C-alpha cells in the first residue's frame, strides 16, 4: 500500500477543515453509492462499508460474492466520498461516513432501469427491510430507522420513466438527499436521474477550474471530475474522468452537512428546492456556498458553482 | 420475452394474472404502486388493455459516467 495522498479534488471542495467537526462518522449517516459494486475488502475502504448489496436482474442479493465489484467504477467512486483518513492510499470527503454500496450496474459498467429503481428502493428500506419502522414519517435521520440519508447516482440515461420518478419522489419524500452526474456527453442538459427536480445535477471541472468539456450542461452545482484518483480494485488505485468522479465529491459534502447537524442539533436539514437560496435546506447551503466560477451567478457551464464543504457545514452550524 | 414495468396500484394488481399472458413477476416493488415483470413481446398491448394497468414501461440502460 502506497502512503496516504490528499486527491486535489478533496482539497478543491474544501474537505479536509471539516474533518475536526466531523468526518461523517455519525451513526445516524449512511450514503448509499448506486454503481458497479465495491471492492469490499480494500484496505482504504473496509471499515466505512455498512451494508452490500446487490439488484442485479431484479434480485436483491447480500451476498459478499454478488455485490462485489467487477467493473472498479463503483469502488472508485466510493474511495472519493469515503475513503479511510490513514496512513495509505487516498481519503474522501467524508472519511468516516458509513457506506451502503447498492450494485446497480454490472462488470461492463451498464444497468437497467429497474435495477436502479430496486436499488433506490433498498437505499431507503435499509438493512431491515422496512422503510419506517416505528410508522412516525422520519425516515432519513430517523435513529430508530437504517435509511440512507444520501443516494449517489453516478449513472444516468437518455429516458424519463415514470415508475424511477416515483422511485426519486419516494426517497425524496423520506428526507434524502440525491445526487447524481449530469452525463458525459457534452449535452446542453442532463440525463436522468439527475435532470429530475428532486435530484441534484452535478458536472465536472478540471484542475485549472475549468468546466469538463465532456460535462453536460445546466448541472446544479459542479465539483472536481478530472485526473480523479481514488480508490480501484483489487486493494489499489486508479485515476478517472467524469462526471461520475464529480458526483461523489458533492455527496461527501452532504454526508458531512447532515452529519454535523445531526451531532449538533439532533436532526437532519430538509433537502431543499434548485431554487433554494437560504441555510435553511441542504441544496440552498450548496447552492450559497459554492464557488460561483464563470459569469456571476448560476450558469449553464457550472450551475450554482464548486461544492465548498468547510463554508457549507458552517452555514449549516451558523 | 422482454422485461417490463407495470404500473398498477398495490390492492389491485393479482401477480396471477401475468402467468395467464406467458410471463412471470420478477420484482414487486414495497414502494411504489409497480411490478417488473417478463413477457412474450405480443403481451405488451395485452398488459395496457387491463383496467387496472396505469402504465407500461420498457426496461430501459442508464451507463456509468
Ligand atoms: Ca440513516
Ligand atoms: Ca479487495
Ligand atoms: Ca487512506
Ligand atoms: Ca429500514
Ligand atoms: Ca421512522
Ligand atoms: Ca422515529
Ligand atoms: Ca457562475
Ligand atoms: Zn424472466
Amino acid at each position: 500500500q502506497p502512503a496516504q495522498t490528499i486527491p486535489w479534488g478533496i482539497e478543491r471542495v474544501k474537505a479536509p477543515s471539516v474533518w475536526s467537526i466531523t468526518d461523517g462518522s455519525v451513526s445516524v449517516i449512511q450514503v448509499a453509492v448506486l454503481d458497479t459494486g465495491v471492492d469490499y475488502d480494500h484496505p482504504d475502504l473496509a471499515a466505512n462499508i455498512a451494508w452490500c448489496v446487490s439488484t442485479l436482474r431484479g434480485k436483491v442479493s447480500t451476498k459478499l460474492r454478488d455485490c462485489a465489484d467487477q467493473n472498479g467504477h463503483g469502488t472508485h467512486v466510493i474511495g472519493t466520498i469515503a475513503a479511510l483518513n490513514n496512513d495509505i492510499g487516498v481519503v474522501g470527503v467524508a472519511p468516516g461516513v458509513q457506506i451502503y454500496s447498492v450494485r446497480v450496474l454490472d462488470a461492463r459498467g451498464s444497468g437497467s432501469y429497474s435495477d436502479i429503481a430496486i436499488g433506490i428502493e433498498q437505499a431507503i428500506l435499509g438493512p431491515d427491510g422496512v422503510a419506517d419502522k416505528d410508522g412516525d414519517g422520519i425516515i432519513a435521520g430517523d435513529p430508530d430507522d437504517d435509511a440512507a440519508e444520501v443516494i449517489s447516482m453516478s449513472l444516468g440515461g437518455p429516458a424519463d420513466d415514470s415508475y424511477l420518478y416515483d422511485m426519486i419522489i419516494q426517497a425524496y419524500n423520506a428526507g434524502i438527499v440525491i445526487v447524481a452526474a449530469s452525463g458525459n456527453e457534452g449535452a446542453p442538459s442532463p440525463s436522468y436521474p439527475a435532470a429530475y427536480p428532486e435530484v441534484i445535477a452535478v458536472g465536472a471541472i478540471d484542475s485549472n477550474d475549468n468546466i469538463a468539456s465532456f460535462s453536460n450542461r445546466q448541472p446544479e452545482v459542479s465539483a472536481p471530475g478530472v485526473d480523479i484518483l481514488s480508490t480501484y480494485p483489487d486493494d489499489s488505485y486508479e485515476t478517472l474522468m467524469g462526471t461520475a468522479m464529480a458526483t461523489p465529491h458533492v455527496s461527501g459534502v452532504v454526508a458531512l452537512i447532515q452529519a454535523a447537524y445531526y451531532q449538533k442539533y439532533g436532526k437532519i436539514l430538509p433537502v431543499g428546492t434548485f431554487d433554494d437560496i437560504s441555510k435553511n435546506t441542504v441544496r440552498g447551503i450548496l447552492h450559497i456556498t459554492a464557488d460561483d466560477l464563470g459569469p456571476t451567478g448560476w450558469d449553464a457551464d457550472y450551475g450554482y458553482g464548486v461544492v465548498r464543504a468547510a463554508l457549507a457545514v458552517q452555514a449549516a452550524l451558523g | 420475452t422482454i422485461r417490463v414495468i407495470v404500473s398498477v396500484d398495490k390492492a389491485k394488481f393479482n401477480p396471477h394474472e401475468v402467468l395467464g399472458i406467458g410471463g412471470h413477476i420478477v420484482y414487486q416493488f414495497k414502494l411504489i404502486p409497480a411490478v417488473v415483470v417478463d413477457v412474450p413481446a405480443n403481451a405488451v398491448g395485452k398488459l395496457k388493455k387491463m383496467p387496472e394497468v396505469e402504465k407500461v414501461e420498457f426496461d430501459h440502460q442508464a451507463v456509468l459516467l
